[PDB]
RNA sequence: AAACUUUCAACAACGGAUCUCUUGGUUCUCGCAUCGAUGAAGAACGCAGCGAAAUGCGAUACGUAAUGUGAAUUGCAGAAUUCCGUGAAUCAUCGAAUCUUUGAACGCACGCGCCCCUUGCCAGGGGGCAUGCCUGUUUGAGGUCAUU
RNA sequence: CGUGGAGGUCAGUGACGAAGCCUAGACCGUAAGGUCGGGUCGAACGGCCUCUAGUGCAGAUCUUGGUGGUAGUAGCAGCGAAACCACACCAAGGGGCUUGGC
RNA sequence: AUGGUGAAAACCAUCUAGUACUGGUUCCUGCCGAAGUUUCCCUCAGGAUAGCAG
RNA sequence: CACGGACCAAGGAGUCUAACGUCUAUGCGAGUGUUUGGGUGUAAAACCCAUACGCGUAAUUGAACGUAGGUUGGGG
RNA sequence: GUUUGACCUCAAAUCAGGUAGGAGUACCCGCUGAAUAUCAAUAAGCGGAGGAAAAGAAACCAACCGGGAUUGCCUUAGUAACGCGAGUGAAGCGGCAAAAGCUCAAAUUUGAAAUCUGGUACCUUCGGUGCCCGAGUUGUAAUUUGGAGAGGGCACUUUGGGGCCGUUCCUUGUCUAUGUUCCUUGGAACAGGACGUCAUAGAGGGUGAGAAUCCCGUGUGGCGAGGAGUGCGGUUCUUUGUAAAGUGCCUUCGAAGAGUCGAGUUGUUUGGAUGCAGCUCUAAGUGGGUGGUUCCAUCUAAAGCUAAAUAUUGGCGAGAGACCGAUAGCGAACAGUACAGUGAUGGAAAGAUGAAAAGAACUUUGAAAAGAGAGUGAAAAAGUACGU
């Protein structure tokens, strides 16, 4: 039998982690762009959700290379095929926004 | 547990740790422009708020750019081997700008550079030196 | 029928068998079973001096440190 | 109200606390107040207290009655002060225990250790 | 009647029941990973001036080496201290030493051998010699090939 | 009705004495109990609306601790138990209340 | 049953707070308050139904 | 009859948990359930909810032709 | 050669450089395992690790307008399914927490085994260099791990190492406010009244009885001393070598884990019919595995590594409780100690004096118990058999 005496003390350690992690990245959001999904299974089919990554044709249809795109925080996903237009369109555009969003420091 | 109280009767004393307030503040790591304008009274999500920047990119769960300036304008703050050079110099006395004869060069283009390579060698030498 | 016992000292070691009931002498493996809660508390560690354990919890607290104080 | 997350107030905690303090924590614990007179002159409240610290009987049945230490009794948490002893039936004297904190030091003992405190601690002499 | 059986007020004994408290136990929550052949846990013998338990220590033995505090320790005797000072505490920290015999226990066993060396036939003095396996160096033996 | 603890209230009670205990003292209520008079005691406790439960004993051949008869007896001038312990001579009527007596 | 002990039939620590009829079941007061049976699941076992009292 | 009772101080027993129900009370109401979590925070306290989810909201294919029914009683 | 060499194999050395046992064990992994269905992949036993372990980037889930590492929670759901009897009992989708991908086998570096272990002397010493020794050719480096990838040509793009100070983290010392004023009582004022002060400090403890202002402490900041590191901002020396990568185009090529999948049978598990396991046989490369009405949907098994959300009655160190209060709470507040047992094992009882010992000086009766005076003490109706 376990009680979850802990929720609080859970949380409170989720939210010093999230806050450990903003110190150590803060420049950065701490979440990758994800792209939308529509799921299977009719009685979800109509939610749209977003996914792991982006596939490898909406990533060169945005404009960069997936190797460049994980270092610019968009998650890649080489398992999903693309058989809506409609969604691929809809990840072209987040990724163009993210593109036009973001501000990259020099390495010099 | 015995090992507990033994600890706790023996005179070597323990090794007293304090650091739960420690756990609360964390100082940032990353960047000099947040530290100078991060302000650790807000959280993480306020004080992106209020520095201008997202903290999130998928819809949160549950309820809910005079900085950002900054950042921008952070945004505006190779040669060849003397050996190289050596072996361009000889190869353009030998041939000047014939590339396609100085492809052929066999005692001079010991590596079989294409016409491509060697053009853009003998052009950036050339802006380098003349 | 049973004698001391270098290991433990119990004076449980059959003279017949030549074995430690107790402590499970001359076998390496020190004798113990789930059990025998009562058993493990009598022999679990910390009932002895602990010459060495006693102080990895403080060293470890200053890093395994080495050398001197700089004064 | 503490605000702290690494100081607890427990009564128990702070009961083992002060009864198994080491010495050299009871030497901070011993301490006793500076006169209004001498608070003047050094500006500061308290000191740690010492032998030769003169220190004047503030509480107690023995109030008004001054002289000069001779023992901190730091696993008594008392001190001894000198001329103010009990008389027993037989005739021995035994020094009466007393609390730093229920005495104010009169005149205190300089020493290099004591000038550097003082002066550590917004002290000027 | 006295004596003696019995009910009760007071006085005098048991025991710590009631009341008050605790350097305790139990339960909840949070940070971290920290035993060992460079010898773990555990057991035996000794060490404080005086010593039952606990703690500490190992013939450098309730400690030795180093830093901080600055004038003690205390049940008794005893020490001092130049205490305006590289300096006492059974203080704190603790990175440097010592670390008795056993114990995975490690020379061979169920008493008892060998290398070493030394300061004086012979000995004090100091460290090692257990089994499984990995890399490298040394030696020895035996199948293939070569031997005009 | 009463008790352990908790939220609230009495700008409550208390070293000029809180709690507990004793008391051939009294008051209140049909009662669980509350209150006051006197003695020991010493430092915490209570009037009231709610919440909470390891909350109320006459026995369970009940558990711990304590003490009696047995008994100054069996027994080994002195030392000294154990078993047992709801309670203590008979006639009739009725298992040891009615009427009577050694 | 598991793991051990000694001895040329037992004992030790857990599963086990097991396998159901003997015994006990703690404060006060007020009001209401029966039965020992119908008879269906035939019957030993008991369930559901019927009556009394809310 | 019997079972226990030598006496006394303390201890001692329908308590907790998961599912399925009646009744009572509160909130909302064809909607309901913040607290698995996210935000926030004087920090296990206190205050809010984006998306899903359980229940019901309708089924012998489908129910407006009418009080989503005439008549007779029926608190009122 | 009626010999002398290359190896390969096998032994030894008080050889040089190394590691292994065992302890602990709450959680983790594997094996085994009771009291035909049920207690049960439980109890007990053995072996192997860490702060977490395992698993982990599909021969996956689904039949949809598809999702795309593993893990934990709610939901799915007490449903499907089974034993249809008592009863056991999933999983996709959905929402949440946290997200990271990679490394070998496979096709020639052959225009240079370019690789690596060890010895030696130095330096800037968790390592680097010159030389030597040995391993490696029965394959050590780079280039490729299906997202493909590789040899070339065409316009282009890009680049690292070591020190210093700061920064962050760990250890650790120190500074940082206010009455002890008056009156009453008391042995002691920390009790009541009056007068005052601080409060980003009225949390807590000690001080002869309930203390913010007596002390230690607490709130906020400052000043230090010793270690970690490159999570990064400056500071300083270096690069280089016809060196390594990326972008778009054209061109020539373009490998994939066998006693393994699979079927048979025998033991075993599942509520799953799957999986696990002895053994006969043993598969193919536009091939193979998983699912249904002619087949269509999805991956590429027979190798391995990888933080995170996940468990935690052991260890160290901390913050708390509508918890218990010496017959309670751990058996142990003063114990795994005394004690009993040849043994494995069992296993207790015991807290409080008094402000402080001021612990009854001294006289006096007793071989000895302790008495009577006497006094200390707020009280001896507190005398170490001591809070009542
Ligand atoms: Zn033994």
């Amino acid at each position: 039998v376990k009680v979850h005496f802990d929720q609080a003390g859970k949380k409170v350690s989720r939210r010093n982690a999230r806050a450990t992690r903003a110190a150590k990245i803060a420049p950065r959001p701490l979440d990758l762009l994800r792209p939308v999904v529509r799921a299977p299974t009719v009685k979800y089919n109509r939610k749209v959700r977003a996914g792991r990554g982006f596939t490898l044709a909406e990533v060169k249809a945005a404009g960069l290379t997936a190797a460049y795109a994980r270092t610019i925080g968009i998650a890649v996903d080489h398992r999903r095929q693309n058989r809506n237009q409609e969604i691929f369109d809809a990840n072209v555009q987040r990724l163009k926004e993210y593109q036009s969003k973001i501000i990259v420091f020099p390495r010099n | 547990s015995v090992r507990k109280r033994k600890m706790n009767r023996s005179s070597v004393g323990k090794a007293t740790r304090r650091n739960k307030d420690k756990q609360r503040k964390i100082n940032i790591q990353s960047n000099p422009i947040i530290a100078a304008n991060w302000d650790y009274s807000l959280t993480m999500a306020q004080n992106y708020k209020k520095l201008g920047l997202r903290a999130k990119l998928q819809t949160p769960a549950g309820g809910k750019e005079t900085e950002v300036v900054k950042k921008l304008e952070e945004l505006a703050s190779r040669s060849q081997s003397e050996r190289e050079e050596e072996w361009l110099e000889k190869l353009y006395k030998k041939h000047g700008d014939d590339y396609k004869k100085m492809f052929f060069d066999k005692k001079l283009n010991i590596y079989q550079q294409s016409e491509g390579d060697l053009k853009r060698r003998l052009l950036r030498w050339k802006k380098r030196n003349g | 029928s049973h004698t001391l016992c270098n290991r433990c000292g119990r004076r449980s070691f059959h003279v017949q068998k030549k074995t430690c009931s107790s402590c499970g002498y001359p076998a390496a493996k020190t004798r113990s079973y789930n059990w025998g809660a009562k058993a493990k508390r009598r022999h679990t560690t910390g009932t002895g001096r602990m010459r060495y354990l006693k102080h990895v919890s403080r060293r470890f607290k200053n890093g395994f440190q080495t050398g001197s104080a700089s004064k | 109200a503490k605000q702290s997350l690494d100081v607890s107030s427990d009564r128990r905690k702070a009961r083992k606390a002060y009864f198994t303090a080491p010495s050299s924590q009871r030497r901070v614990l011993l301490s006793a107040p500076l006169s209004k007179e001498l608070r003047a002159q050094y500006g500061i409240k308290a000191l740690p207290i010492r032998r030769d610290d003169e220190v004047l009987v503030v509480r107690g049945s023995k109030k008004g009655q001054e002289g000069k230490i001779s023992s901190v009794y730091r696993l008594k948490f008392a001190v001894q002060v000198d001329k103010v002893t009990k008389e027993k039936v037989n005739g021995a004297s035994v020094p009466i225990n007393l609390h730093p904190s229920k005495l104010v030091i009169t005149k205190l003992h300089l020493d290099k250790d004591r000038k550097a405190l003082i002066q550590r601690k917004g002290g000027k002499l």
